[PDB]
């Protein structure tokens, strides 16, 4: 059984599908905060 | 640079600029990088610590 665990984790990449969505929802929230600094919202230019 | 105001650091880089390319720009376009406009080089610009 040990092997066979041993053999699942090398075999398969999406058991650790717990701890990536995480990784990449942080991911995903610090993207968005980065790309909002991009946004005019209504003045003549997004660079201050 | 050109009326492009900003602080950081400026080091010498190897970012292959287009010849029609003159700035460089970030995810939050902010500066990355600029051609100088007298001596056609290229620099990064790394904000200060
Ligand atoms: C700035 O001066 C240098 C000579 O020191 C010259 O080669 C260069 O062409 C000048 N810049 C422009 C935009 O003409």
């Amino acid at each position: 059984a040990i092997g066979k665990i041993q053999d699942s984790l090398s075999s398969t990449a999406s058991a650790l599908g717990k701890l990536q969505d995480v990784v990449n929802q942080n991911a995903q929230a610090l993207n968005t905060l980065v790309k909002q600094l991009s946004s005019n919202f209504g003045a003549i230019s997004s660079v201050l | 640079f050109n009326g492009l105001t900003g602080t950081g650091v400026l080091t010498e880089s190897n970012k292959k600029f287009l010849p029609f390319q003159q700035f460089g720009r970030d995810i939050a376009d902010t500066t990355d990088a600029v051609r100088d406009p007298q001596t056609l080089e290229i620099l990064d610009i790394t904000p200060c610590s």
